[PDB]
RNA sequence: UGCCUGGCGGCCGUAGCGCGGUGGUCCCACCUGACCCCAUGCCGAACUCAGAAGUGAAACGCCGUAGCGCCGAUGGUAGUGUGGGGUCUCCCCAUGCGAGAGUAGGGAACUGCCAGGCA
RNA sequence: UCCUCCUAAAGAGUAACGGAGGAGCACGAAGGUUGGCUAAUCCUGGUCGGACAUCAGGAGGUUAGUGCAAUGGCAUAAGCCAGCUUGACUGCGAGCGUGACGGCGCGAGCAGGUGCGAAAGCAGGUCAUAGUGAUCCGGUGGUUCUGAAUGGAAGGGCCAUC
RNA sequence: AACCCGAUGCAAACUGCGAAUACCGGAGAAUGUUAUCACGGGAGACACACGGCGGGUGCUAACGUCCGUC
């Protein structure tokens, strides 16, 4: 809620006043912001994947989905439907809690955190970035933690073009580069 | 490599055509894969084979948007 | 071979029953299923499937 | 895409209605309007039409589309029908779910006296 | 008697793909909320319910753009049933029929019924 | 013994110790209803991750998948997921075609109990061709059907089945 | 050493194209000793070779061998 007001009051206006729009609606908005396990390492012991979803579920305000392999190669050893990875999709009033509990807290203490990666765009508009020690976030206990995982973020952006998604974030600041 | 076994050559294809006076139950076509498909008044069973659910004269005609062949009848 | 015939029996006295194929190998757990039967007219629990 | 969606899962409904030459009535549900349609055997004529777009239906109803006015409508062209002598008239879904207001407009019809 | 919008049909590329223009009075997308009808193999994402504050971002109706795809003659060409002939593993004579691609040309589809608005 | 493609000359069929082959399986769920979804491959960005384990966008528009070797087709998807499921029914079936024949494939609809779906509507198996095998003699339940004077029994026939 | 690019050749297991033949059903002037179909009795045969038309097979070496038609 805090975060949908503060994009309705002020981001189209400084959008507007810095790139001259048109319409009120011309502003790129986030569809949703995703995290994703790709640990790939569930098929030496198969007491991973609750553990992931557990924590998942309690990072996040809802339980995650876990990804059934696309196909089955022989390079991995993983057969067809073989769920090696897992997700969390967040729209709306939980994707506003969990990112204002990112700015707030998880990204400034990151340890040896400097700035974030401009050049991580896929070329159409979303911003996809990864980080290690999931820990960094305050609700997983450091005494509790059982192996060292990473996390990989992708946020939607229905900007057509880098440049709109950096006008975008601005209202997030992008804290450093 | 070692070859010299031939299985038998199951007859498909229409063997009923267009502009013919066929009674009910009387199978227009016989083709393995859809080459025809059935219209107004017509069944297919299992093996695609189509029908006729009813006295009359049997016509074909290409229909469907994907440029499809259809088989129909209509009443004599 | 691996398959073998299982005769299904309706639970009732009716001496009507009907044969099967199947591997006990797999699925050794028994056989629920309902049929109608000719001889009580109506639709009846099988067991007894061996 | 949304119309597209609509499309691929009424085709089949449609094509299963139309092989058979027997009207039905088609249905189509938007958040402001309903239109609702009865088509003839050959398939390209219309016997009855309504809407919540018509004024003596929008005159008396709160907001345009809602279940009251699916109700509304469905009883209109149940009562058109009966008139004209259109019972016996199968229907279809045009895709939607038998859960809002269409199921409650199908209802309305039923107990109008349409049997489909 | 005309223009616009929505729905149901005759053919699926002269019906199409890309670019620009245009449109919210009738209707549609999104835009507001959903503890409730409905449901997510998590998410109002999809679907559904209650609402109408903005405007065509995106989609969509129509016009131009002949940039790409397609059709498309006339004949030429390969062939072929007949009888004959030759230098016969292949060709020619008279006759009926007849390719594909490509060439001139076209194209921003045409058309039937119902509802609403604007004159 | 059987099945696919060309040989095999545009109805069908068509031989040769010709060219490549596969099948003796399996599902009571991998079939049906209703609802929902729609591949391979390439580019872009990223922590283990590299040419591909997962994630987000675009191109692509079925070459993916459609259990087997092969065939044509499947977008209305016959491809994938969720609730129930036994129509993997009972006795019929005018008719159509194939073979010399035994035999073989399809089939709307009829009376009953029905499964699914609000209804319309589908369901007599697996998208379809190979997973096949008789005759004689014997096993299982009934059928007092018959029963070498009668009561019986013994013995013989139908069905589902080794 | 995969995919891909610049090419290279081919197609029986390719047809976004596609004949000429040939087979089939409905109408019809003309013609054939009904030349068409069904039923009953009796057969013979169930080893073919050559030419033409498009081919397989062998190394066209043959009057080798097997296919659809006169």
């Amino acid at each position: 809620a805090k975060l949908h007001d503060y994009y309705k009051d002020e981001v189209v206006k400084k959008l507007m006043t810095e790139f001259n729009y048109n319409s009120v609606m011309q502003v790129p908005r986030v569809e949703k912001i995703t995290l994703n396990m790709g640990v790939g390492e569930a098929i030496a012991d198969k007491k991973l994947l609750d553990n992931a979803a557990a924590d998942l579920a309690a990072i996040s305000g809802q339980k995650p989905l876990i990804t059934k392999a696309r196909k089955s190669v022989a390079g991995f050893k993983i057969r067809q439907g073989y769920p090696i990875g897992c997700k969390v999709t967040l729209r709306g009033e939980r994707m506003w809690e969990f990112f204002e509990r990112l700015i707030t807290i998880a990204v400034p203490r990151i340890r040896d955190f400097r700035g974030l990666s401009a050049k991580s765009f896929d070329g159409r508009g979303n911003y996809s970035m990864g980080v290690r020690e999931q820990i960094i976030f305050p609700e997983i206990d450091y005494d509790k933690v059982d192996r060292v995982r990473g996390l990989d973020i992708t946020i939607t952006t229905t900007a057509k073009s880098d440049e709109e998604g950096r006008a975008l974030l601005a209202a997030f600041d992008f804290p450093f580069r | 490599t070692r070859n010299g076994r031939d299985s038998e050559a199951k007859r498909l294809g229409v063997k009923r055509f267009g502009g013919e006076s066929v009674l009910a139950g009387s199978i227009i076509v016989r083709q393995r894969g859809t080459k025809f498909h059935a219209g107004a008044n017509v069944g297919c069973g299992r093996d695609h084979t189509l029908f006729a659910k009813a006295d009359g004269k049997v016509k074909f005609e290409v229909k469907g948007p994907k440029n499809r062949k259809f088989i129909s009848i209509e009443a004599e | 071979g691996i398959r073998e015939k299982i005769k299904l029996v309706s639970s009732a006295g009716t001496g009507h029953f009907y044969t099967t194929t199947k591997n006990k190998r797999t699925k050794p757990e028994k056989l629920e299923l309902k049929k109608f039967d000719p001889v009580v007219r109506q639709h009846v629990i099988y067991k007894e499937a061996k | 895409d949304k119309k597209s969606a609509r499309i691929r899962r009424a085709t089949r409904a449609r094509r299963k209605l139309q092989e058979l030459g027997a009207t039905r009535l088609v249905v189509h549900r938007t958040p402001r309007h309903i239109y609702a349609q009865v088509i003839a055997p050959n398939g390209s004529e219309v016997l009855v039409a309504a809407s919540t777009v018509e004024k003596a239906i929008a005159e008396q109803l709160k907001y345009t589309g809602n279940k009251d006015a699916a109700a509304a409508v469905g009883k209109a062209v149940a009562e058109r029908a009966l008139e004209k002598g259109i019972k016996d008239v199968s229907f279809d879904r045009s895709g939607f779910q038998y859960h809002g207001r269409v199921q409650a407009l199908a209802d309305a019809a039923r107990e109008a006296g349409l049997q489909f």
